RNA sequence: UUAAAGGAAUUGACGGAAGGGCACCACCAGGAGUGGAGCCUGCGGCUUAAUUUGACCAACACGGGAAACCUCACCCGGCCCGGACACGGACAGGAUUGACAGAUUGAUAGCUCUUUCUCGAUUCCGUGGGUGGUGGUGCAUGGCCGUUCUUAGUUGGUGGAGCGAUUUGUCUGGUUAAUUCCGAUAACGAACGAGACUCUGGCAUGCUAACUAGUUACGCGACCCCCGAGCGGUCGGCGUCCCCCAACUUCUUAGAGGGACAAGUGGCGUUCAGCCACCCGAGAUUGAGCAAUAACAGGUCUGUGAUGCCCUUAGAUGUCCGGGGCUGCACGCGCGCUACACUGACUGGCUCAGCGUGUGCCUACCCUACGCCGGCAGGCGCGGGUAACCCGUUGAACCCCAUUCGUGAUGGGGAUCGGGGAUUGCAAUUAUUCCCCAUGAACGAGGAAUUCCCAGUAAGUGCGGGUCAUAAGCUUGCGUUGAUUAAG
C-alpha cells in the first residue's frame, strides 16, 4: 500500500532466472561467430577466456 | 511572527572613496605605500595589506606576526 | 548567480560543441562528472542553464531525477557570439554523423 | 554556504543518505540488490524491471 | 571498473529499460511512442523506438535521434558510439492501447468534448480489428464531485493468467 | 397555516416475516490461548519549550516508522540564497564577492563590529515576476489500496409481457465449491465472474545431460583384525578430463514429456446430472496467485516535478548547522516474548535439515575460512568468494542417553538494579549493542468476555531474509518435532 491504511496484503514479486553451461576446447577466432550469429535480446552469454 | 530582538542587517562594505597609493616625488618617482604580499604568485601584484601593527595578505592567506 | 567568468566558458564551451549535459537534481553533490577538469560543482549547471532556459535559449524536461538539455534556433547562434565565435564553428546538432 | 559547516554532517551510514533512486523518498526504501526504489514505486515499475507476479 | 555479481547484472538492464521508458514517455509523449525495445551487443548497441509518427522523432538529417541518444551515452556510462536507436511505425497503430491514449490525451488537450473523444477512439481500435476494449474516463469532469464515464464495447476476459498477453492496460 | 398530503404498481434495502442453502473472519466437539504477572511495542490522556503528524470488523508491532544526531515536519537558536527572467537608477573620479586579527557566538559562522586587503561586471537596490514547500484541502482530484466482496453473482442484442418505471432471459425441482450442471420452459442465442489457466507440492530405478553435482567400481595411503591372513571393517583420506592414466545416473541439479480423468467394480436417484464407499494407484479435495458489474463522500496531497485551488514567499512554512523532543508517567486500552517447573531445570555427552543473502559508476563501509593473542565480549595478520565454484555436507534448536536437584517462592522465574569490561560510530549521556560478577520482584494456570484452526494442520522449536554502522521480543519465508477433536 502507498500508505500505511490496508487490512495487511503481501505481494511476492519472485524472479527465477536460470543458467547452463558448455565447455569448448576450440581456438577463439571463431569464438567470434559463436557470438553474432543471433540478435536475440532474450540471452545473456558470456565469453570464458582462452587463454588455458 | 514578531522577532523583537532585530536580527542584523547585510554585510556593507567599506565603500571609502580613496585609493592613492603610488605617491609622486622630484618629477616621478615610486612608492610602495604598504608592502606587497610575498607569495608565490602575487609578487608586486598585489599589495599586502596594513592593519596597525600585524599584517596578512587579503589575498594569499599567510600572515605576518604580531609585531 | 556566482558566474565565475573562467568558468562560465568552462560549462559553455561543452553545451555549445555538443547539444547535451546530464546534471543530476542533488545541489550538495562536490563535482560535475562530465566537465571534471575545471573543478566545478554541481550547482551552478542547473544555476546556469535555468539562466539558459529562462532567456528562451535551451529547453529541458525532467527525467526519474536526472536533468536533460536540449539548445533552441536562438540559443545556438547567441553562444558563438556570447564566445567570440565565427559562423563555422558549429554545434554537434547541425551535422555530425555520415 | 561558507563551505566550513555548510554540509558538515556525516551523510553515510543511516538514512540522511540512502536516497530513492526515483525521485527522492527517505521513507522506507529497498537497499537489495541496487534497486534503491521506493516501496510505493515498486508496484509503478514492477512489470518493467523483470519482477513479475506471483509465478 | 572490476565486473559485477550476476543478480545485479539482472537489475542492472532491468532499471536500464525502466529509464529511458520514463524519459522518452516524457519525450516522445505527443507522437505515439508505444514502448522501447533493447537489444545489446559487445560493439555498437542497438534500441528501437516504436512510434506512430516517424517524421517528428527524426529530425532534418537525424536530429532528435542523435541527441536523444547522446543523453543515453552521457547519463549511464556508454563508451564513444556504442549505442543507436532507430524509429519504426508500429503495427495497427490502432491497436497498442498506449499509443492512441498519448494520441487521445491531445484528443482532450486538442479541446474536443470528453465524449466526442471517447467514441472516436473507441470506434477507431474497432475497425482496427479489435475484439474487445475498453476506455474509463475518471475524473474531473463537468461539475464539481469527480464521477468516472467507462464506455466497454464487445467482450472482455479479466481474470486468471491470459489477462497478461491478450490484453494491454495503458 | 402549507407544497404537498393522498392512490396504485416497480426496483432495491430491511424485518426480533416464513421456506431453502453456505462459512471455523460462525457455532457445536475439542485443543493453542490473549484478558491475570513481568516485560518490549502501539494508541489515548496528563505534563511539557515541543512531547509534530495520519488512521478510532476495514484504527491501535500501522504509516514496509526497531528515531541517539541525520532522516524531521515539532520546539529552542545560528547561517545561506540555491528569489530564474523583464523594467529603471546606482556601475568606471570608487557597483559586487571573499578574509586573518580580535571584546563577536553555541561555534574556526568575517553573523555583527573595529581595523583593512582581495574578487572582477558576475551583481546589488527599486518594481513586476517564476520559485521551493514532509505548507493546508484525500469533501476539488489522478494513480494505487482497502472493503460489503471470496460469498456466487452481473449484462446487452433480439423477440414476448406491460400506458410506464421494469420484468421474463437469470426457472418449480434434482444436484453442485459455485446461475455448476441436468432437465423445466415465451423465450432463444451470448459475454464476462466461477472454472479453465500460471506457479507450487507429490511418483517418474522411463528420456536427454553433467571438472562448479554425485554414486558405484578400482589403485594407493592409514588403522583395526579371534591371528596373522585380505575381495575383512573404517575414511568427506588421496587419485581415475588434464589431455583419457573408469564407467554410470539411484540419490543433486533441472529440461521436455508421461501421470488421474471421478476411469473400474458395486448400492443409490427419473438408471438424468450426480452422490456413497470400495479395487488399482505416488496421489481419488496440494496450497496460494490473479479475480465481475456497480460503488463507499474508506485511506493516502508525508513516496512522486501525479495535482487543482488557496497560503507562504529573504525578519521565509525554502534550506543548512548544533542542541531538545519524537523514549517524558497518579491511569486505561491493543498486538507480542518469557514464564508460572518434576512431561521440569541444570551439567556433560550424542546429535539430523531446508529457505537465502554477500564487496558499490554514485556510497567510501560485504560473506567469512584459518592462524595467533583474550576465562567472555573481542582484538591483529593471513586467505577464499561477484558465488551449485568461498563461508558450507550450514554439525540450529527441540530432542536423546548420562549425572545433579526434589514440590521449598527453590538450582523455577529473571524483572529490577550496582560496578567493571569491549565492539559500533562524528556523538552512547536519557542506559545502541554484546559480555561478566552481584542483586532475585510479582508470578502458585487465571473473573465477565473473546480470538485462531481442523491435516504435516494447531502447536512446542529454532534458522534465514527485510529495517542494518550498531541493531529483532516485529514481520516475512524456511525446515524439524508433531497432535486429541470433526465430515456436522
Ligand atoms: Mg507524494
Ligand atoms: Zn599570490
Ligand atoms: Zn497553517
Amino acid at each position: 500500500t502507498p500508505c500505511g491504511e490496508g487490512s495487511k496484503t503481501w505481494d511476492r514479486f519472485q524472479m527465477r532466472i536460470h543458467k547452463r553451461l558448455i565447455d569448448l576446447h576450440s581456438p577463439s577466432e571463431i569464438v567470434k561467430q559463436i557470438t553474432s550469429i543471433s540478435i536475440e535480446p532474450g540471452v545473456e552469454v558470456e565469453v570464458t577466456i582462452a587463454d588455458a | 511572527y514578531t522577532t523583537p530582538k532585530k536580527n542584523k542587517h547585510k554585510r556593507k562594505k567599506v565603500k571609502l572613496a580613496v585609493l592613492k597609493y603610488y605617491k609622486v616625488d622630484e618629477n616621478g618617482k615610486i612608492s610602495r605605500l604598504r608592502r606587497e604580499c610575498p607569495s608565490d604568485e602575487c609578487g608586486a601584484g598585489v599589495f599586502m595589506a596594513s592593519h596597525f601593527d600585524r599584517h596578512y595578505c587579503g589575498k594569499c592567506c599567510l600572515t605576518y606576526c604580531f609585531n | 548567480m556566482l558566474m565565475p567568468k573562467k568558468n562560465r566558458i568552462a560549462i559553455y564551451e561543452l553545451l555549445f560543441k555538443e547539444g547535451v549535459m546530464v546534471a543530476k537534481k542533488d545541489v550538495h553533490m562536490p563535482k560535475h562528472p562530465e566537465l571534471a577538469d575545471k573543478n566545478v560543482p554541481n550547482l551552478h549547471v542547473m544555476k546556469a542553464m535555468q539562466s539558459l532556459k529562462s532567456r528562451g535559449y535551451v529547453k529541458e524536461q525532467f527525467a526519474w531525477r536526472h536533468f536533460y538539455w536540449y539548445l533552441t534556433n536562438e540559443g545556438i547562434q547567441y553562444l558563438r557570439d556570447y564566445l567570440h565565435l565565427p559562423p563555422e564553428i558549429v554545434p554537434a546538432t547541425l551535422r555530425r554523423s555520415r | 554556504g561558507h563551505q566550513q559547516l555548510y554540509w558538515s554532517h556525516p551523510r553515510k551510514f543511516g538514512q540522511g543518505s540512502r536516497s530513492c533512486r526515483v525521485c527522492s523518498n527517505r521513507h522506507g526504501l529497498i537497499r537489495k540488490y541496487g534497486l534503491n526504489m521506493c516501496r510505493q514505486c515498486f508496484r509503478q515499475y514492477a512489470k518493467d524491471i523483470g519482477f513479475i507476479k506471483l509465478d | 571498473a572490476v565486473q559485477i555479481s550476476k543478480k545485479r547484472k539482472f537489475v542492472a538492464d532491468g532499471i536500464f529499460k525502466a529509464e529511458l521508458n520514463e524519459f522518452l514517455t516524457r519525450e516522445l509523449a505527443e507522437d505515439g511512442y508505444s514502448g522501447v525495445e533493447v537489444r545489446v551487443t559487445p560493439t555498437r548497441t542497438e534500441i528501437i523506438i516504436l512510434a506512430t509518427r516517424t517524421q517528428n522523432v527524426l529530425g532534418e538529417k537525424g536530429r532528435r535521434i542523435r541527441e536523444l541518444t547522446a543523453v543515453v551515452q552521457k547519463r549511464f556510462g556508454f563508451p564513444e558510439g556504442s549505442v543507436e536507436l532507430y524509429a519504426e511505425k508500429v503495427a495497427t497503430r490502432g491497436l497498442c492501447a498506449i499509443a492512441q491514449a498519448e494520441s487521445l490525451r491531445y484528443k482532450l488537450l486538442g479541446g474536443l468534448a470528453v465524449r466526442r473523444a471517447c467514441y472516436g477512439v473507441l470506434r477507431f481500435i474497432m475497425e482496427s480489428g479489435a475484439k474487445g476494449c475498453e476506455v474509463v474516463v475518471s475524473g474531473k469532469l463537468r461539475g464539481q464531485r469527480a464521477k468516472s464515464m467507462k464506455f466497454v464495447d464487445g467482450l472482455m476476459i479479466h481474470s486468471g493468467d491470459p489477462v497478461n498477453y491478450y490484453v494491454d492496460t495503458a
